[PDB]
Order: structure tokens, then C-alpha cells, then sequence
């Protein structure tokens, strides 16, 4: 049913992340080249990101389609107004892009999410501090907080991996975690449904929870390595898990067996492809890679 | 067939929009209280 | 004396190039990059040198030649064109030039030149295109020497001819560069190209990325061969070069519809009945009418026009049952998906540039800048007007037989437009001078003027291509009067020359009228001797058109092959496919209150 | 491997190994230019030299668009189709995403084990874009670019690295090393 | 094409089937 289609071959180190537009068919990959590329739809860039300094590790869009949001190395966040698609990638620069910039916990920004509320946004890093943001008013945890990210059906509750093996629940208007639920966790992502929440595993196996009592339901092992990253289908049919065996497979939320498998991607050091991404409009599959090799599946 | 199996499609279509709209009412109308 | 090939030696080409106008700039050209040399190494020649240090100036020469200045650039430029002529004996100049050019594709010299033409693309008298014509040089030189050798360095010139016709530049060939440059001219929206040039690099460019006549007779061999029918019976290029002027070297061949002809008019004979384009059923005639039979169908020629236009006609009829086919992407079929979007325009320019060039839109704005130098421009201008016309023909030439050999049908939408502008009274028009003189035209200072004389046998071979198995064409061929036109020009003693013209008045000779033929036994005694025979033909007793129905018939062939082979978005709208992924998911109160109190 | 919630230095705590091998050397020390410029082949070698090259000069790309005021900010571009006069900060972008292109582009480039001699031509090419960069820096911005080659010894290594492989001349070289 | 449609319309009535199951709590 997916079959490749592109191969965006213009990063030279590994893509750490990936995140589709909404509606329009572009795709933006950040790399640990210090440098983001916006790509629109064998194929080159559309625009490349000149604002970054050290490798970026973690990525979100603004779900209006009009601005993204990064965090990497350089312990900082930098927030640009993408160019609509048509643009010319050899064009005049345009210093007024990097709108934004975001100076917060002293450690490299591992996680990264952006808020359905369109005033907030949720930056976890390594200092152990995550914080909520606005686009000045930060709200800050203090519990390893690997993966953080927001729940969608409520905003008010957001979920938090740690390289402990469990990951805790919160709230917003609240700062107080409700309940833990249970090793290194590489990614977290949240059903566009209140309950189901699903972790992933250094143990490979992925595992689903409530974010009411944060129960076992599901623990399946997923591959031969360390699950490494998680994608939901805009609607929550299908699930992206993208792992270090370098091979991606689309699971079913139902049917947990390997409804699709895909393997394309090299293992250039001990660790593989990145992050995964779907659409939520013109149904494309993107797998940002280690060796630098967006692959997207139609 | 195949144009009436079409229609049926558009007819789901829209029902799952307002389905979208009915929920995202809902959801707002709980988050108020 | 002569000897047709698909090019003149390499001492001539060279030297038809350069006008005799600017003739100085070759001093320029050393007196340019001797200085800049001069300031690079000292105490030094360039020949005297070794490897590394001509790779270390040319790596300088690529450097320099991106100054956003345009007079330093045509300084770079007129010293890589000094570099590329290198220069004492000829044939060290020779040897010493093929060195040069080998190493300037080395380190890469052609693209930066190309992206160099395309600044210059989008921005009376000579100086008033210098840099461009000085561009230009370099390029054709360097096609030139690469190709004069493509008869060490085999795979330098094997990955660049066959770079060169890849679409790596606005991702077309770089003979669609050249062909746009042609029409923008022909527009008068761009009075300054100098044409001599570009028309000799587009003739090169296409000999080299396509072949000329030695592989396209070999190509034909294996089309052949792969396609199953039988190998061809003469090997035409050498009969063609054994001949004389005025034996029966052709073999006799019979296309199918004289079989089915012959056979149709036996059976209303013989049967009481015609049947209809059958050839199989042959019981109730005589036996020496199925002697006849198979004297015929044993000499049948099936060639590879036929079978493409039944293969055709199939996919047409049966589209989605395996019909859809891949079709090779040799540089000929790349190079006719480039020239398809504004073929016609393409072919009026060039034949409005050909026409301007006949001995008797200014062209020759290249050339032009006491008794002798209004002389010396003269004959220049002659000599400019010749080469241009001969690069011209042979572009034309080199196009039809390809695109034929490629695909019949390519072959016909190319002919359809070449004649909608009126080739067939242009060319006769050309040849209505007197032909002896215009071959013989010694137009060039240091017989048989070798490019006058290539030029009109290739025109009679673009004109013969133009009119053959087409009656309305035929007929037209007739309109203008051309007999007395072609039996005139039969008086130059070259063979081929002859050849030519007689395929044409054979081909004519049936509606000429009995008293023509009763008139003209030398010219029918030649047709008897030269051209290949036909059974069952009658031209030597003939007899006696809907020209624009045939046309309007043709061209809606035509334009179903191009629609069906170059338009696979809009083909076939009646049976499409529907995206039944889920990119369609997301691709009033009340509406919710009571939609969710349903249950 | 380097797992997530590893703030900085773990990273150097823990296929085409040429490209590790690299890496392996800078990490060693940003200073060693020969050790790091000891080969190992030659041509994938350049290949990979030439793709960190231009990896390393994007932070030099940042530092100066922090700073590419038109106060004090030559040649003309390339990247674009017909090559335009986009100046210093404009030029500085679009020859590196032209790099981008070339050393990505699949008909050039189609694998990292073995680049076609028909192809090492465009690294002199690349190399002459990069030297624009840098002749930019060191004239306009001598400051950061001095700076940039304190936290890494840039110009020092591509002169030795081309002096190496002679891809541009030395009169070109006007940097001291 | 028909049985394209087929699977796409299943998975189009789980969709419906798990949303009206999350509505029902
Ligand atoms: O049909 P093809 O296989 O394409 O061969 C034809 C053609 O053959 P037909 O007679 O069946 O039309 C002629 O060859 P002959 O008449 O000599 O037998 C023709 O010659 P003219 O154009 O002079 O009439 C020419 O052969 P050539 O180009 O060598 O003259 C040409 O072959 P191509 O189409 O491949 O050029
Ligand atoms: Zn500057
Ligand atoms: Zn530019």
C-alpha cells in the first residue's frame, strides 16, 4: 500500500527529526548539520534554515502551518515563520524569518511539541527541566526527561518519558503529576484519543497506557532493536514505529502483528533512523534516517 | 458501481467532518467547565 | 575527387568557422592569456611545461572566468580560447589542440561555459557580439576535437558525448539550448547572435550525441535484427560510393501494397471478383500467376516504418491489455521529447535562416565589421551564407533519419510541419541558379567545393524524404514544374548527386505525360541504370489528389502517437483511478446536538 | 551510540567508516590538521573531506549572518540559473546549498564507495566556491572568521588539504596559515 | 478499483465504530 516514491538526499549527517505540513505537501527535516531544510513536493530543497548552531535534535511545526519551532545542542529554541511553498530556494535571504528565539534550560532541547491551543508549546531537554512555553511565561517541571509531549484530546494534560523505564503524567494549570506508569524510553506520542498513550522501550517493546490509571494494556515486542521512534496517524488507524534495526513498520492499533513492513536505511554507527512522520492531509510517510536519507512513501 | 461505491465515499466524508465539528464542540464545551 | 562523409576533413572544418573578418582576434587571444600567463608562472612556455601545471592554470583559467565583470570575463574567455587552439606544423597544432581539449573537459571547462551561455542568452556588426561568439568558439572546438576523434582518453570522450546529449541543462539537452537561441533569433527579439556559430554547434552537437551515417546504418542493422524482419540487401552507403556518373547495383524490392495491387487486379481478372488486401489466397489463379506470386512476396521489402505504424494501430486499439509500453531513451528519442513542445516554430526558423542563406533577419550581422576589402567581404560573406546553409541541411538531414530510424511517426510530424512551411518550393527554389557554378564556387582563400556540394546532396535527400509514398506531395512535386528544375541539375558529374535527383524524377516521372518520356530518353536511360527498380512498377509507362484531406488524415496520426506517447497524464480520461488512502479522510449546532442524540 | 537525554559530552563518551574515521579525528582535536588530512583511497576520500568541509562551514555561514550587515558587505553567484550578482550573505547561501546539490546530486553521486573520475572535476569547482566564502571572511569579517578558525583551524586545513590534492592554486591562497 | 474502495470504506467504519466507542465514555 506504501511504496517509495522520494528520497530527500540533501543532508550530509544524520536527520534527527521530521515533521510533515498540514496541508500543503512540504515536508521540513532537521539534521544534526546545525541546519534545517524545508523540502515541497529525486527532489531538492525549498529552503534551508541558516540560524541553528550545533546539531538539532528535536523538532515541531505550528499547527497553522506557518511556523516551526526548533531545539538541538545549542541548549536554545529558535522559532521561524516557514516561506509558503513556491518559493525560490535561490532567493534574497530574509533575516526577518527567525522571528522568534527561545532561551530556556542551559542543556540541548532532546524533546520538543507543539500545543493544539496555538499559545503554548512544550520543550523538554536534558537539564531535567521541562518547560512550557508561549510565544514569555514559562511553566517549568523538575522531576531525565527524555520524551514530553501534549496530549491532544485535552490540553490540559501532557505526558512525560524518563530514561528510568516509566513515564509520568501531568497537567497544565496544575504543574502536578498525576500517576507514573511503567530502561531507556526513546518515544512517547499520545492517541488523538483521550485514554491510549504509547511508549516506546530501550527493551523493545512497545506499550500502551490510560491517561487515567496508567495501566499496562499492551506491550508487544516491536523489532530486533531499540524502538527508537513513534508516529500516530492523523486519525489513530495506523502507527509508525521507526527502530534501529532500520526497518520502520505500520502497525495497526488494532492488529498488532506487522501489518507493514518497510526497511530502508543504513547503520551508519551503532544507532539508526531517527523519527517518523506521517501526514495529516495528502497521506504521505516520512522516515528521517541516520545515514541523512529522508525517505516518503506514498 | 464504482460511481455509486464514489458517492458513498463523499457521503462519509462529510459525515466524519461534522462528526469532527460535533466533537471539537463538545470538547470546548467541557474544557469551559 | 569527392567523397561524401558525414563531415569535412578536420583542417577544413576548423577553418570554416572563423570568418575572414575576424581574422586579428587571434592575436587578441594570445596577446590576452600570454599576459595573464605571464603573471601566473614566469620564464615558462606552455608547452615546455608539464601535467600538473597546465591542470593548475586551467583550475585558474575556471576560477578567473566567474568575475562579475563582463570585460575580465571575456579576457578569461579569450584566453581559454587561445588555450583550446594552443598554438608552428599543423599537425602539432593538431596533436597539441586534441592535448588541450582533452584537458580542458578534464578539469571541467564545459559547464562553467554553458552556465556562462545561459547569462548571456538572457540579456548590425560584428564587435557587436564579441563575447558570445568568443564563448561560442571554445564550445564548438571542443565538440569538434572531442568528435573528430570519436572515430587513452576513450572513456573521457564516451562519458562526455554522452553527457552532452543528457538533459542536465534546464534539464534538456544542450541542442534544445542551441534551438532556442536559433528561434529567439529568428524572432528579431535577440538581432545580436551570431548564427554561423550556433548553427555549426548545433550540427556538431547533434552529429556527436546521435551519430551520423556510418551508426545509423548500424543502428539500422540492429533495429532491424532486434525487430525480427530481415537484414537490408545492400550495404546503400557503399553502393552509393561505388558508382559513376553518366551497372544495376540495387537489388529489387516490392513493398506490400504492390503485392496486394498486382494480386487484387489478377483475382477481378481471373476470379470474376475482387476480395480486399488479402495475400495469402492465391488457389484459382493460373499457374504462372502463382510463379509471379511468389517471384514477388520472395523480393518483399518490409522495413521499419511498416511494422512501427502495426504496432501502433494496435496500442491504439488495445490500450490497457499490456499495450502500454517503455520506450528506450537513446539520446534520439530524448532529444525529440525535447524538440516536441515547439517543433514547428524550430523548423520555420531554421527553413526562414536557410532561405535568407540561398544564393539568391540579417544574417550576416556575424561577418560584417580600397576595392580589395569590399572583395575579401564579399567572398567572406558568400563563404558565411554556404556554411550556414550547409549546416542547415545537415541539421535537417541528420533529424529526419534519425527520428525516422527512431520512429516513423516522429519522422512524419517532423516532415508534416517541414513542408507546411513550404520546404518543398523553397528547396526548389534553391535549386533553380545554376547548380554547376555554386558547386564549383572556389568562395574561400587560404573542382569540387566540398561544402557547396555536401550541402545540395544533402538537400536533395531532405527533399527526397519530404516526397516519397505521399501522391499528394508527388503531385506537388509536379505543380512547381521541378523536372526542368532537376534534369538540369543532373549535369554535375558527381554520382550521388545524380542519384538523387533521379529518385525524384523516377518518382515524377508517371504524371509527367507520355511525350516527356518520348522527349527524354538520356534522363530515363539514367533512371534505368541508377536507381533501384521496383517490380511490377510503372513508371516508364505510366498513365495518367486530395492533398488536403491526406494531410488532415496524416496529421491525425500523427498528433494520436504524440498524445498517446507524450501526454500519459491526460491519456485515456475515461478509465482513471480514485486514491482510496486515506488522504481523502481529511482531504450547525444542531448538526451536532442531535446527530449524537440519535441513540 | 549515542542514546537521548545525553546532554553534551557523552556524546564522545561512547558502513562508510570513512565518514567515522573523520569524525573519530576531529573529535580527537579540532587543531591536528595533517592527522586529521592523513588518508586512510583518494577520490571518495576528497568526496567525504569535501562534504565535512562544508558541513564545518555552515557554523562559519551563521556566525557571519549574524554579522553580514551590508555595512561593510564581490564575485557573482551560480546556484542560481542564470548566475546573478547575489551578494556576500545571498552568495555565501546559495553556494552552499549548490553544494548541497552537487555533492547529493544521484547522477553525479549515486553511492559513497565509488565516485567516477568523471566527477572529481566538480570538487575544484567546489572548492573555488568555498575559498569565495572565505576570502569574504577574512577581508570583511577578519574578527569572527579569526574567531571561527580559534574554535576550528578551517583555512590552515583546506590550504594543506588542497595543497594536498591541488585542487586550486596556491597564488589563490591570500590567508596565512 | 472496487476492492480498494471496499477496504477503504472498512477502514473508514472502524474509524466511525472507535470514535462513537470513546463518545460512549
Ligand atoms: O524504409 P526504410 O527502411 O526506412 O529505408 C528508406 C527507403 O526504403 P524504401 O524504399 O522502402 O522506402 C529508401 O531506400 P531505397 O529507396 O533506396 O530502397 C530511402 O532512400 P531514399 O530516401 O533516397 O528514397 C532511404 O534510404 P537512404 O536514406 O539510404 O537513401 C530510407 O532509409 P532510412 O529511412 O533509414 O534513411
Ligand atoms: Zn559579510
Ligand atoms: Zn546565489
Amino acid at each position: 500500500t506504501w511504496n517509495p516514491k522520494y528520497t530527500l538526499r540533501s543532508h550530509f549527517d544524520g536527520v534527527r527529526a521530521l515533521a510533515f505540513h498540514p496541508v500543503e505537501p512540504v515536508l521540513v527535516t532537521a539534521s544534526e548539520d546545525h541546519t534545517l531544510k524545508l523540502w515541497n513536493l529525486d527532489v531538492e530543497p525549498i529552503y534551508t534554515f541558516r540560524a541553528h548552531i550545533g546539531p538539532v535534535l528535536s523538532l515541531a511545526i505550528s499547527s497553522n502551518g506557518e511556523q516551526c519551532f526548533s531545539g538541538g545542542i545549542d541548549a536554545t529554541i529558535q522559532w521561524w515563520n516557514m516561506p509558503s511553498p513556491s518559493v525560490d530556494p535561490y532567493d534574497t535571504y530574509e533575516p526577518n524569518v527567525l522571528a522568534g528565539t527561545l532561551v530556556g534550560h542551559t542543556d540541548a532541547v532532546w524533546g520538543l511539541a507543539y500545543s493544539g491551543i496555538k499559545n503554548q508549546l512544550l520543550s523538554c531537554s536534558a537539564d531535567g527541566t521541562v518547560r512550557l512555553w508561549n510565544p514569555p511565561c514559562i511553566c517549568t517541571y523538575n522531576g531525565i526527561p527524555t520524551s514530553v509531549d501534549f496530549i491532544g484530546c485535552d490540553p490540559a494534560h501532557m505526558v512525560t518519558s524518563f530514561n528510568t523505564g516509566s513515564a509520568v503524567i501531568y497537567d497544565l494549570e496544575t504543574s502536578q503529576s498525576l500517576v507514573i506508569l511503567s530502561n531507556h524510553i526513546n518515544r512517547v506520542v499520545s492517541h488523538p484519543t483521550l485514554p491510549v498513550t504509547i511508549t516506546a522501550h530501550e527493551d523493545r517493546h512497545i506499550k500502551f497506557f490510560d491517561n487515567k490509571t496508567g495501566k499496562m494494556i499492551h506491550s508487544m515486542v516491536a523489532h530486533l532493536d531499540a524502538v527508537t521512534s513513534l508516529a500516530v496517524d492523523p486519525n489513530g488507524i495506523y502507527l509508525m514505529s521507526g527502530s534501529h534495526d532500520c526497518s520502520i513498520r505500520l502497525w495497526n492499533l488494532d492488529s498488532k502483528t506487522c501489518v507493514q513492513e518497510i526497511t530502508a536505511h543504513r547503520k551508519k554507527l551503532d544507532e539508526s533512523i531517527y523519527d517518523v512522520a506521517f501526514h495529516s492531509s495528502k497521506a504521505y510517510i516520512a522516515s528521517a534516517g541516520a545515514d541523512a536519507l529522508a525517505k516518503v512513501f506514498v | 458501481e464504482r460511481k455509486g461505491q464514489e458517492n458513498l465515499k463523499k457521503d462519509l466524508v462529510r459525515r466524519i467532518k461534522m462528526l469532527e465539528y460535533a466533537l471539537k464542540q463538545e470538547r470546548a464545551k467541557y474544557h469551559k467547565l | 575527387e569527392f567523397e561524401y562523409a558525414d563531415t569535412d576533413k578536420w583542417a577544413a572544418e576548423l577553418s570554416e568557422l572563423y570568418s575572414y573578418t575576424e581574422g586579428p582576434e587571434f592575436l587578441m587571444n594570445r596577446k590576452c592569456f600570454e599576459e595573464d600567463f605571464r603573471i601566473h608562472v614566469t620564464d615558462k612556455k606552455w608547452t615546455e611545461l608539464d601535467t600538473n601545471q597546465h591542470r593548475t592554470h586551467a583550475m585558474r583559467l575556471l576560477d578567473g572566468l566567474e568575475v562579475t565583470a563582463r570585460e575580465k570575463r571575456l579576457k578569461v574567455a579569450r584566453a581559454i580560447l587561445y588555450v583550446a587552439q594552443g598554438t608552428s606544423s599543423e599537425a602539432e597544432v593538431q596533436s597539441w589542440m586534441r592535448y588541450n581539449i582533452f584537458l580542458l573537459l578534464e578539469v571541467g571547462t564545459f559547464n562553467a561555459l554553458v552556465e556562462l551561455l545561459n547569462m548571456e542568452i538572457d540579456n548590425i556588426s560584428l564587435a557587436d557580439s564579441t563575447d558570445l561568439r568568443v564563448l561560442l568558439n571554445i564550445m564548438y572546438l571542443i565538440v569538434e576535437t572531442v568528435h573528430q576523434e570519436c572515430e587513452e582518453w576513450r572513456t573521457m570522450r564516451q562519458t562526455f558525448r554522452a553527457e552532452l546529449g543528457s538533459p542536465l541543462y534546464n534539464n534538456e539537452p544542450f541542442a534544445i539550448m542551441l534551438f532556442g537561441m536559433v528561434t529567439k533569433f529568428c524572432s528579431g527579439h535577440a538581432p545580436h547572435f551570431p548564427m554561423k556559430k550556433v548553427l555549426l554547434l548545433l550540427w556538431k552537437t547533434v552529429l556527436c550525441t546521435l551519430g551520423g551515417f556510418e551508426e545509423l546504418q548500424s543502428m539500422k542493422a540492429e533495429k532491424r535484427s532486434i525487430l525480427g524482419l530481415p537484414p537490408l540487401p545492400e550495404d546503400s552507403i557503399k553502393v552509393i560510393r561505388n558508382m559513376r556518373a553518366a551497372g544495376l547495383p540495387w537489388a529489387p524490392k516490392v513493398r506490400e501494397k504492390d503485392i496486394e495491387m498486382f494480386l487484387e487486379s489478377s483475382r477481378s481478372k481471373f476470379i470474376g471478383y475482387t476480395l480486399g488486401s488479402d495475400t495469402n489466397t492465391v488457389v484459382g489463379l493460373p499457374r504462372p500467376i502463382h510463379e509471379s506470386i511468389k517471384t514477388l512476396k520472395q523480393h518483399k521489402y518490409t522495413s521499419i516504418a511498416e511494422v512501427q505504424a502495426q504496432m501502433e494501430e494496435e496500442y491504439l486499439r488495445s490500450p490497457l491489455s499490456g499495450g502500454e509500453e517503455e520506450v528506450e531513451q537513446v539520446p534520439a528519442e530524448t532529444l525529440y521529447q525535447g524538440l516536441l513542445p515547439s517543433l514547428p516554430q524550430y523548423m520555420i526558423a531554421l527553413l526562414k535562416i536557410l532561405l535568407a542563406a540561398a544564393p539568391t533577419i540579417n544574417i550576416l550581422a556575424d561577418v560584417l565589421p580600397t576595392v580589395l576589402q569590399s572583395m575579401k567581404l564579399g567572398v567572406d560573406v558568400n563563404r558565411h551564407k554556404e556554411v550556414i546553409v550547409k549546416a542547415i541541411s545537415a541539421v535537417l538531414l541528420l533529424l529526419l533519419k534519425h527520428f525516422k530510424l527512431n520512429h516513423v511517426y516522429q519522422f512524419e510530424y517532423m516532415a508534416q510541419h517541414l513542408v507546411f512551411a513550404n520546404c518543398i518550393p523553397l528547396i526548389l527554389k534553391f535549386f533553380n541558379q545554376n547548380i554547376m557554378s555554386y558547386i564549383t564556387a572556389k568562395n574561400s582563400i587560404s573542382q569540387f567545393c566540398w561544402r557547396n556540394l555536401f550541402s545540395c546532396i544533402n538537400l536533395l535527400r531532405i527533399l527526397n524524404k519530404l516526397t516519397k509514398w505521399k501522391h499528394s506531395r508527388t503531385m506537388m512535386l509536379v505543380v512547381f514544374k521541378s523536372a526542368p528544375i532537376l534534369k538540369r541539375a543532373l549535369k554535375v558529374k558527381q554520382a550521388m548527386m545524380q542519384l538523387y535527383v533521379l529518385k525524384l524524377l523516377k518518382v515524377q516521372t508517371k504524371y509527367l505525360g507520355r511525350q516527356w518520356r518520348k522527349s527524354n530518353m538520356k534522363t530515363m536511360s539514367a533512371i534505368y541504370q541508377k536507381v533501384r527498380h521496383r517490380l511490377n512498377d510503372d513508371w516508364a509507362y505510366g498513365n495518367d489528389w486530395d492533398f488536403q484531406a491526406e494531410e488532415c488524415a496524416l496529421r491525425a496520426n500523427i498528433e494520436r502517437f504524440n498524445a498517446r506517447r507524450y501526454d500519459r497524464a491526460h491519456s485515456n480520461p475515461d478509465f482513471l483511478p480514485v486514491d482510496n488512502c486515506l488522504q481523502s479522510v481529511l482531504g450547525f449546532q444542531m448538526n451536532y446536538d442531535l446527530w449524537l442524540e440519535r441513540e | 551510540r549515542n542514546r537521548p537525554g545525553t546532554k553534551a559530552q557523552d556524546f564522545y563518551n561512547w558502513t562508510l567508516a570513512v565518514q567515522q574515521y573523520i569524525q573519530q579525528n576531529i573529535r580527537a582535536d579540532c587543531s591536528n590538521i595533517d592527522k586529521i588530512l592523513e588518508p586512510p583511497d583518494e577520490g571518495v576520500w576528497k568526496y567525504e573531506h569535501l562534504r565535512q568541509f562544508c558541513l564545518e562551514l555552515n557554523g562559519l555561514a551563521v556566525k557571519l549572518q549574524s554579522e553580514c550587515h551590508p555595512d561593510t558587505c564581490i564575485f557573482l553567484c551560480a546556484a542560481h540559473k542564470t548566475p546573478k550578482e547575489c551578494p556576500a550573505i545571498d552568495y555565501t547561501r546559495h553556494t552552499l546549498d549548490g553544494a548541497a546539490c552537487l555533492l547529493n546530486s544521484n547522477k553525479y553521486f549515486p553511492s559513497r564507495v565509488s565516485i567516477k573520475e568523471s566527477s572529481v572535476a566538480k570538487l575544484g569547482s567546489v572548492c573555488r566556491r568555498i575559498y569565495r566564502i572565505f576570502s569574504h571572511a577574512y577581508f570583511h569579517h577578519r574578527q569572527i572568521f579569526d574567531e571561527y578558525e580559534n574554535e576550528t583551524f578551517l583555512c590552515h586545513r583546506f590550504t594543506k588539504f588542497v595543497m594536498k590534492y591541488n585542487l586550486m592554486s596556491k597564488d589563490n591562497l591570500i590567508v596565512p596559515i
